[PDB]
């Protein structure tokens, strides 16, 4: 099924790969060659997370085995295995599910790409998506590699991965002092601010007080100029928000990339370079 | 004087208003900068109790 | 007995309240989501002659009216929109198959070249003067000190060939900026709009590249019913044409790569 | 710049601490690990002494501690205490020349007390000191004054109108963090409460203040830094208070904390009247002990070198 | 190749805009505009004028007072050494009244500056609130911002005033300092048994992540349909264009459903307000209702169990 | 500076007097400070 | 005076208004700065309680 | 030296409104700052315990 204005755009071609082979739609989703690779990667990934849930860390009958959603968890192999493939039931499974996750996100990104080629729009979205794909890769590929073992990756479990974050965070004592962490956190917070401001605006002008007509560009600029003496303007606000969120993802990726591989000490200690300048 | 030759032509290349404003800024910064450096090392001239102690001139 | 630990704490029930408010929120947002494009297009609808208008869950929200300022109108959503033929034919008779554009792809007005029928009126300033007008109509505007004046650059298409030259610059009278480049076309000296989004500058050369279409295609740029202003209808019409070239302007953008 | 800044290269040395996926792990600089090892070299022992002879308390005049030693063994014990505590100065550091039995110089009233300090340590604190035990070098390192001794410090200046933040400053003593900069006096001298975690999910029976939590956090930063490790060395940060999820090092550290309370309270504060101003902080409090004092940034002083077992004169009875 | 609409490559100027006109009662506007070729490189180059009423003046006034108490106090903690102030600034801070005082108004030297700076800050934030509602009325617009600011104000109030009053102790509000307030955050999680297991803090985290997800997606979209003037979202909302069409379709073909130029702004709006609102609820139940979230998670069977491969004997139990 | 050749001599003169006067009050203040409490 | 004659010409190169307001800015800043500096030192005149111990004429 | 035979001309160069508001702000500020500084040192005039005891007895 299609939107009431969709058929007129549902053109043939634009692929990267597959050509007419998989050049079709299913419901509202576009398939494409990468939808197929993606679905395959995805399906095997999920079906394996289901098998991991099925078997548990000590076998299907042990008490640690579980199907409870908060607690099902698939973890990496020990560090003793380094960059080698580890036995299936010892984190191998986790490795394969990871390969599937990376492949699925990359297929998804490439399929959004074929969709830009079809619709004839800019490719800003899948490029932006690729930042999340990047962050995910540092958290499973880059860091654990630079760290000589795949086990440095986070486990795939709703709260257990939260625990990973917690103890990794705490090896540096007071993570808040990670300066890249400070950045990324600043962007994540500001991004959340501009978004609330844009959101609020569009909705405040296209739906004004009863007795008033859809508002104008002139209003838009005049309100935020009224409040804070400046208005970045309509186009650009869409530009900024994209900057903030992509950067927030960036600095998360770098703040974790340096926590290990390039810094081992507590993070507050990093700030020493500042108390020791020859100014004080 | 000069550097030699024709160091006037330099102002056909570099904005005189900007070189002036920039230098004024820089000299002001370097000044506070160094003052702050020397006071921060052994060469301090304020916290010495020289030539007469001041906080235990308000003690006895 | 002063220890009967209750299994229910405020934290459970606050998580309960939250999820309930959540579900209602999600549902509601999906309703504002069907103020356009709905009901959907299936051959479920056509087979049944229409007795299956496709709307899904949740359903469609009662229309809302937008009261345009300036004797402009009134818009409603969701609305009933007149169907419009597709200027293309099914690549396969099976459903979910894409369609091939009819005739010369850039002319088709199908695919990356498709576009809707927006009003044949102009967007207006607060005051009510044509928001987008050329610098020739908008006396005040001026290049920003230190920016090559586009006026007089050479517009050049995707293959290299000269396309025309910048005859003017259209600007937003509401949010001051370059929206459209005007192009005196070489092959016929007719004046066409070129969206800024399709234009790249080469300031050191005073050229204005355009990957969209070929120099030649500039001949078919959709036209304006008045050279001193433009309507909403005409903007979509202008841009979609260039956009078509992204998939059409060459016998290769069609993809594959392998 | 806005320089950039503070950085090590990859790959770090790593050790897995907890279960795979739990994140309880440790990272470290290999280079600096090697430098710490060369700086944490132990002094080899002096040949055992045969002896075979009378007890020290029978041939000497003022032997109140190293009594039960044979003469030979006593002499050996004197040579180890000499190189270990004050080798640039030799024998004369703690004795009045020509008179080995005299206590007419303070460094001896102290030395004596420290003979009871090491002994109590090696014989009573094994749940802490295990079979590595301690010796003079542990704190002294060829120095008369442990380099890494501490003092209750007053922090930076305040006009008279306002009282100190108690926390909020750049201090290497709380890992550079801003927590409170003297988490030692209330925990490694006095015995204030460290526990703040509740043992019940719901509230109404845990009075721990947030402030107390910060003090515990500061102290912990201190500890971490002194032994040169992170919390996953002793904890499972999802539950700092959970003993079953902790590492056997939390147990060890627990007994160590009490131990430093005993060194500081019954061996060091008492020596304050016979010690010179040169050995005292701004409150008149004397230089005392902390974990750093001994560990000097390593999980086991001198990488767990076994020095004491070679000097029997360092054990009680 | 194709312009990305990241950097305005060629700008244009026009005489500045004093703005749509305000009704009687809404005071004059002040300051007269300027242009920054560089803001201009990326956005509206116009800088100001600004509006300042009774509200705006009383808010700037309170706010700057509050900024002075915090600052002056920080200079005092380093002995008026502006150098040292500069050196440790990040670590400087103004701590809260001690518990010994409870909710009593404390002496200058023991926390009273914090209560005054907290007081004045709050009054100034809430005055800025009123400001945005006035500035939003003068334009006939709606209070969507004010409903969000009111939400963020909600979190603020929960953090430094509401939870403290409920807990009967000013020492529980957050201290004014960069590193000090970071430490307050960590200690807060620690004191209540790891905040990761607090459901509300998990939701607030899903919503913060979501503000980044939605704004990145939408923002990337609007740029990708910038070519069709999709940035001109108002008219794409009244009079749907091929920008709003290609936009809704990119996502439709990608994730199976989609929204509209008007509705995405609601998903985004609602997602941001939600962050702060789960967030505040999250701090509200800590100490008031739950004292140890990890335990709470165990009582509701949500905390995972791992084989106990490392363990330590409890001295308190010997 | 869109100034004429004469309105910078006038300006300059007045600037010079006001500024040296400033330095004068400055030396006054500095000698009072030196008398009440020598610092060098 | 040890200066130029063509020294007024500087006001044909640098905007006078800016320089005038600027001097005040900089001087006020320096003034506050140095004041705080002295106050942080031995030369302090406030933190001592003299000539009548206002903090211990009815306190202590 | 006191005043130029032409130091009125400063208002041909400097805006009377901005200079006026500026002065007001700076002086009000200085009043506040200095008050805070005095309030933070010995010269405090509030917590002296003089001229008559207001906290009768002890606790308070
Ligand atoms: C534990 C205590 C330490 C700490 C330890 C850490 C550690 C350790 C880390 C962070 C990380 C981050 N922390 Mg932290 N952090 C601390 C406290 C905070 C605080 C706060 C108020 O106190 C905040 C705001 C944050 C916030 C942040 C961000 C700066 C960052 C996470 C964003 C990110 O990863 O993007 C990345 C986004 C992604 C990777 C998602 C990618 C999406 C992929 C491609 C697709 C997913 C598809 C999937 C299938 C979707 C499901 C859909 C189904 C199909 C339906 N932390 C505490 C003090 N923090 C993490 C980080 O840096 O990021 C790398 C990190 O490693
Ligand atoms: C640390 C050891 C000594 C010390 C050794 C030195 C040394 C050595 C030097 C100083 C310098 C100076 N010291 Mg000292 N100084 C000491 C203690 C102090 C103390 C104090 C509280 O005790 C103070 C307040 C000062 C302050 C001063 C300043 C008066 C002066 C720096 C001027 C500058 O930076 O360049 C500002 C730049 C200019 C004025 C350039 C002039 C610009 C021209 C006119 C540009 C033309 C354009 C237009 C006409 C005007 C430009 C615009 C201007 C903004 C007006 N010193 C300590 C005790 N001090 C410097 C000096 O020279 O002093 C004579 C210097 O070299
Ligand atoms: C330290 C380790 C703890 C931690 C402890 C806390 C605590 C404690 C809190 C959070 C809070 C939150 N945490 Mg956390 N958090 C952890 C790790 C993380 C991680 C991660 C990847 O690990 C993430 C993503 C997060 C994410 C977040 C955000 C989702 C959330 C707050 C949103 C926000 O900005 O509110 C901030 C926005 C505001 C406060 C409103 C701002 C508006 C005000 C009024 C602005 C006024 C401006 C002012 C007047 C301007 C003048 C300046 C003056 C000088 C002051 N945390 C770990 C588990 N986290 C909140 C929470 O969850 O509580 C349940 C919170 O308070
Ligand atoms: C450190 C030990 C001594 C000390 C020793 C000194 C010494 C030594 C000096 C001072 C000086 C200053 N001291 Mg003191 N001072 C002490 C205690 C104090 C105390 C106090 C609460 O106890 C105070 C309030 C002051 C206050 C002052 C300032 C009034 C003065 C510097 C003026 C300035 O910066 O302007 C900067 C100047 C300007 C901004 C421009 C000057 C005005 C121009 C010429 C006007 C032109 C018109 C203009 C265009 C428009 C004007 C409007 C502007 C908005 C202003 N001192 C302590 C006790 N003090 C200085 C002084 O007396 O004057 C030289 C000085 O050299
Ligand atoms: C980079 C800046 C921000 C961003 C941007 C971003 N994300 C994006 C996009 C963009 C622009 C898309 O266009 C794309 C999308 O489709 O939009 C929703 C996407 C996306 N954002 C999503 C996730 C996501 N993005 C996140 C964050 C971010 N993305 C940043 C905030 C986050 C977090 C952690 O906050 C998440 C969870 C997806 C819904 C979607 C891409 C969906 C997709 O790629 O699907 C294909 C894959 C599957 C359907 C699953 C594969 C099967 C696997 C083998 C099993 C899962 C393995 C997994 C590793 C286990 C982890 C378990 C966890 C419980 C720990
Ligand atoms: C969805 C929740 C998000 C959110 C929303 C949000 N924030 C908001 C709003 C909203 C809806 C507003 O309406 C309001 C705003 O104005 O938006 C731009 C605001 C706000 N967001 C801001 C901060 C903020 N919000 C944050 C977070 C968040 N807010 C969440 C991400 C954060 C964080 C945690 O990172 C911060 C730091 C502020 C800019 C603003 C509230 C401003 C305010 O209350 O002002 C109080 C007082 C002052 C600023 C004092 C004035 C000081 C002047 C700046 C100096 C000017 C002096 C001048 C020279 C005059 C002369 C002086 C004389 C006295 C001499
Ligand atoms: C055996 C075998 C064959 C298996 C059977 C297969 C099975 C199981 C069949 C089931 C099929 C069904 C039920 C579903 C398929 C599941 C698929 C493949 C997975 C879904 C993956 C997917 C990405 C889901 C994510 C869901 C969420 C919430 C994503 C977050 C994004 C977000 C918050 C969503 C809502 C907001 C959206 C969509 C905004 C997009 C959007 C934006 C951003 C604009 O800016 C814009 C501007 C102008 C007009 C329109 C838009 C617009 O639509
Ligand atoms: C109708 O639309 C609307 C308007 O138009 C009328 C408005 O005007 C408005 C009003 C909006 C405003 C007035 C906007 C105000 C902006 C705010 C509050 C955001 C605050 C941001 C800052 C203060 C800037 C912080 C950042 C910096 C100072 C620069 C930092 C530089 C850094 C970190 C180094 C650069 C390098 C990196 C970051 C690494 C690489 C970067 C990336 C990978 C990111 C990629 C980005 C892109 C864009 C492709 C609204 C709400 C609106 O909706
Ligand atoms: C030298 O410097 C000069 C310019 C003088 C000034 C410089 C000033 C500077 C640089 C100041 C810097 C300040 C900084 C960096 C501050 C940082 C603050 C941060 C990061 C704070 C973070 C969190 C703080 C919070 C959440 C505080 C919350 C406090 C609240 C909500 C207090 C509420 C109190 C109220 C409402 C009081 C009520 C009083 C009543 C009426 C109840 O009394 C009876
Ligand atoms: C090689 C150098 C040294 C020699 C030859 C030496 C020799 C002796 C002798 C012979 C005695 C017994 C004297 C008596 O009580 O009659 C004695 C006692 C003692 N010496 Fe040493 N000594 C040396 C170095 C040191 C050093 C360096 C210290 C302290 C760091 C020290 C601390 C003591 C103490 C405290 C006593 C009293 C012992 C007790 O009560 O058990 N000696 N020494
Ligand atoms: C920097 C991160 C660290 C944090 C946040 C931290 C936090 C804590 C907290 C909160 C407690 C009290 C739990 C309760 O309230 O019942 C605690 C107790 C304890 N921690 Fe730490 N810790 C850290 C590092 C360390 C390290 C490295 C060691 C050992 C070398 C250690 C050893 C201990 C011991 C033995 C206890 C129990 C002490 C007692 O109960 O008297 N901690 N820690
Ligand atoms: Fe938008
Ligand atoms: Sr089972
Ligand atoms: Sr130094
Ligand atoms: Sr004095
Ligand atoms: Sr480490
Ligand atoms: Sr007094
Ligand atoms: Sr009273």
């Amino acid at each position: 099924a299609m939107l009431s204005f969709e058929k007129k755009y549902r053109v043939r071609g634009g692929t990267l790969i597959g050509g007419d082979l998989f050049d079709f739609w299913v419901g509202p989703f576009y398939v494409g060659f990468f939808g197929v690779v993606g679905f395959c990667f995805t399906l095997l990934g999920v079906l394996l997370i289901v098998w991991g849930a099925t078997i548990g860390p000590t076998g299907p009958t042990s008490d640690l085995q579980t199907y409870n959603l908060w607690r099902i968890s698939i973890a990496p192999p020990d560090l003793s295995y380094g960059l080698r493939m580890a036995p299936l039931t010892e984190g191998g499974l986790w490795q394969i599910i990871t390969i599937c996750a990376a492949g699925a996100f990359i297929s998804w990104a490439l399929r959004e790409v074929e969709i830009c080629r079809k619709l004839g729009i800019g490719f800003h979205v899948p490029f932006a998506f690729s930042f999340a794909i990047g962050a995910y890769l540092v958290l499973v590929f880059v860091r654990p590699l630079l760290m000589g073992a795949w086990g440095h990756g986070f486990p795939y479990g709703i709260l257990s991965h939260l625990d990973w974050v917690s103890n990794v965070g705490y090896q540096f004592l007071h993570f808040h002092y990670n300066p890249a962490h400070m950045l990324a956190i600043s962007f994540f917070f500001t991004n959340c601010l501009a978004l609330s401001m844009h959101g609020s605006l569009i909705l405040s002008v296209t739906n004004p007080q009863k007795g008033e007509p859809v508002k104008t560009s002139e209003h838009e600029n005049t309100f935020f100029r009224d409040i804070v003496g400046y208005s970045i303007g309509a186009l650009a606000i869409h530009r900024l928000g994209l900057f903030l969120a992509l950067s927030a993802a960036f600095w998360s990726a770098v703040c974790i990339l340096i926590s290990g591989p390039f810094w081992t000490r507590g993070w507050p200690e990093w700030w020493n370079w500042w108390l020791e300048l020859p100014l004080w | 004087f000069t550097m030699n030759a024709n160091l006037y032509k330099i102002w056909l290349i570099l904005d005189p208003r900007r070189v002036l404003v920039s230098i004024v800024a820089f000299q002001i910064v370097l000044g506070l900068l160094i003052h702050m450096i020397v006071l921060s090392t052994d060469l301090n001239w304020l916290d010495d109790n020289i030539p007469v102690s001041y906080q235990a001139l308000g003690k006895k | 007995s002063a220890g009967i630990t209750h299994y229910i704490d405020a934290a459970q029930i606050t998580i309960w309240a939250f999820w309930l408010f959540f579900f209602g929120l999600i549902i509601y947002l999906r309703r504002e989501d069907k103020r356009e494009g709905y009901p959907l297009d299936s051959d479920r609808t056509e087979r049944s002659g229409g007795r299956v208008k496709v709307v899904g869950f949740p359903d469609l929200p009662d229309p809302k009216t937008f009261v345009l300022p300036h004797n402009g109108g009134t818009v409603v959503a969701p609305r009933v929109e007149a169907p419009v033929a597709v200027n293309a034919t099914p690549f396969s008779p099976a459903p979910g198959s894409p369609l091939v554009p009819n005739g010369d792809p850039m002319l088709s007005g199908f695919g990356p070249a498709a576009s809707p029928d927006r009003p044949k009126h102009c967007d207006l300033t607060f005051e009510g003067l044509p928001k987008i007008v050329p610098m020739r109509v908008a006396k005040e505007f001026s290049i920003a000190e230190g920016d090559p004046d586009p006026r007089g650059m050479t517009v050049v298409g995707l293959d290299g060939e000269v396309a025309g030259t910048v005859s003017d610059v259209w600007v937003d009278r509401s949010e001051p900026q370059i929206r459209y480049l005007e192009v005196e076309v070489a092959a016929n000296k007719k004046k066409v709009l070129l969206p800024i989004g399709f234009s790249r500058f080469d300031k050191k050369a005073r050229k204005v590249k355009v990957d969209a279409i070929k120099a030649a295609h500039f001949a078919n740029v959709p036209t304006l019913s008045n050279p001193d202003q433009v309507t909403l209808y005409e903007e979509d019409k202008v841009c979609a044409y260039y956009a078509g070239g992204k998939l059409y302007a060459t016998a290769e953008r069609a993809g594959p790569l392998l | 710049s806005v320089m950039l800044l503070g950085c090590e290269g990859p790959p770090p040395g790593t050790e897995q601490i907890g279960y795979r996926g739990v994140g309880m792990e440790n990272y470290y600089n290999k280079r600096q690990r090697a430098l710490s090892i060369q700086a944490n070299q132990p002094v080899e022992s002096l040949p055992a002494a045969d002896s075979t002879g009378p007890k020290a308390s029978e041939v000497y005049q003022n032997v109140q501690v190293l009594k039960d030693l044979s003469v030979g063994e006593f002499t050996r014990t004197m040579v180890a205490v000499t190189t270990w505590v004050s080798p640039k100065e030799g024998c004369n550091y703690c004795h009045v020349p020509g008179n080995w039995a005299s206590d007419d110089i303070y460094t001896k009233v102290v030395s004596r007390r420290m003979f009871e300090l090491v002994r109590a340590a090696n014989s009573d604190w094994k749940a802490h000191v295990a079979e590595t035990g301690v010796t003079c070098y542990t704190c002294h390192r060829g120095n008369p004054v442990p380099k890494y001794a501490w003092v209750t410090d007053p922090g930076p200046k305040y006009p008279s109108g306002l009282k100190p933040t108690g926390q909020n400053y750049g201090s290497k003593t709380v890992a550079y963090a801003s927590l409170p900069f003297d988490p030692l006096t209330p925990f490694l001298d006095q015995a204030n409460e460290i526990r703040i975690t509740g043992n019940a999910a719901l509230a109404g029976s845990n009075p721990a203040s947030l402030k107390q939590a910060e003090w515990t956090f500061g102290l912990m930063m201190n500890i971490s830094d002194s032994l040169g490790v992170g919390c996953t060395f002793c904890h499972n940060t999802r539950a700092f208070n959970d003993w079953t999820q902790s590492t056997p090092k939390r147990t060890t550290a627990w007994y160590a904390i009490r131990h430093v309370r005993d060194i500081n309270q019954n061996y060091i504060w008492p020596l304050n009247d016979v010690l010179p101003a040169s050995r005292k902080g701004p409150y008149g409090d004397p230089l005392r002990v902390s974990c750093m004092t001994c560990h000097q940034a390593v999980n086991k002083p001198l990488y767990g070198a076994q020095m004491a077992k070679d000097y029997p004169g360092l054990y009680k009875t | 190749p194709e312009y990305q609409n990241i950097f305005t490559a060629v700008q244009v100027r026009a005489p500045a805009y004093p703005g749509v006109p305000l009704p009687k009662g809404n005071l004059p506007r002040i300051g007269r505009p300027i242009f920054s070729y560089w803001l201009g490189k990326i956005g509206d180059a116009q800088i100001g004028p600004i509006y300042l009423g009774l509200t705006g003046t009383l808010s700037i006034f309170f706010g700057l007072v509050a900024i002075s108490i915090i600052g002056f106090n920080m200079l005092a903690s380093v002995h008026w050494d502006v150098f040292q102030f500069l050196k440790h600034f990040f670590w400087l801070g103004l701590e809260p009244p001690p518990p010994q005082y409870g909710l009593r108004i404390p002496p200058l030297s023991e926390g009273g500056w914090w209560l005054m700076a907290g007081l004045f800050l709050t009054l100034s934030i809430l005055l800025w609130w009123v400001r945005t509602y006035k500035r939003a009325e003068a334009l006939g617009m709606s209070q969507h911002l004010s409903w969000a600011f009111a939400a963020a104000i909600f979190f603020y109030l929960v953090l430094g005033f509401i939870r403290p009053v409920m807990m009967g102790s000013w020492a529980k509000a957050v201290p004014f300092g960069i590193f000090p307030h970071l430490d307050w955050t960590a200690a807060f999680s620690i004191r209540y048994g790891n905040l990761y297991y607090n459901p509300f803090h998990m939701l607030s985290i899903a919503f913060l992540y979501g503000s980044a997800l939605l704004f990145a997606m939408h923002g990337a979209t609007i740029l990708s349909v910038s070519r069709f003037g999709g940035d001109r979202e108002i008219d794409q909302i009244t009079h749907r264009g091929t920008a709003a069409e290609r936009a809704a379709l990119f996502w439709r073909w990608t994730m199976g459903f989609n929204v509209t130029m008007e509705s995405i702004h609601r998903w985004a709006w609602w997602c941001a307000v939600l962050t702060v609102i789960t967030a505040g609820i999250g701090i509200l139940l800590s100490g008031t209702v739950v004292d140890n979230w990890y335990l709470w998670a165990v009582k509701h069977g949500m905390a995972p169990a791992y084989p106990e491969v490392v363990t330590a004997v409890n001295p308190y139990e010997t | 500076t869109g100034l004429t050749d004469d309105e910078a001599k006038e300006f300059h003169a007045i600037f010079m007097q006001s500024m040296y006067a400033w330095f004068g009050l400055v030396v006054i203040a500095h000698l009072l400070a030196w008398l009440y409490r020598p610092w060098l």
